[PDB]
């Protein structure tokens, strides 16, 4: 599909069994979803953006499908504002930006 | 890393 | 251009007569870069991202070229952690995402 960008690029992923809108974000490097209690081992990590940093749980090979397509992939967990989906992801299911 | 999510002007 | 996300999608753009190096962002809602001078009046402003908000300059209706294509608009100058491009400027020189 191709999404324009005149509002926010949110479409519908699968990860753990639920579903969950999150954004398309090019300018993130790992993806990064909303607090949920995901089960298996994690480790701590930092992860920054404007405002500053953050403390978040990583999960790897964690399956999320981005609207339709199959991904998996590594997954922050933490205290974000929004669900993210960064370019650990986006490759995985061909995504590119294009003018 | 880098995560640069950004919301509308405040 | 078609751009993959192997890598972070930086580009050349032309702002206030400068070159500088942006991040093409889709998960940004305005373009912000880092402390610099532009001609025109700004105004206070804040903006929030994953570690919070931030204070910020703003300035209207500025030209920006970006990869080649022409922009004008909203520019936001603070302590961003990198010159973003975002979805105003996106939009403008018809930026998509696909696949």
């Amino acid at each position: 599909p191709q999404i324009t960008l005149w509002k926010r690029p949110l479409v519908t992923i699968r990860i753990g069994g639920q579903l969950k809108e999150a954004l398309l974000n090019t300018g993130a490097d790992d993806t990064v979803l909303e607090e949920m209690n995901l089960p298996g081992k994690w480790k701590p990590k930092m992860i920054g953006g404007i405002g500053g940093f953050i403390k978040v749980r990583q999960y790897d090979q964690i399956p999320v499908e981005i609207c339709g397509h199959k991904a998996i992939g590594t997954v922050l967990v933490g205290p974000t504002p929004a669900n993210i989906i960064g370019r650990n992801l986006l490759t995985q299911i061909g995504c590119t930006l294009n003018f | 890393r880098q995560v640069n999510f950004l919301g509308k002007i405040n």
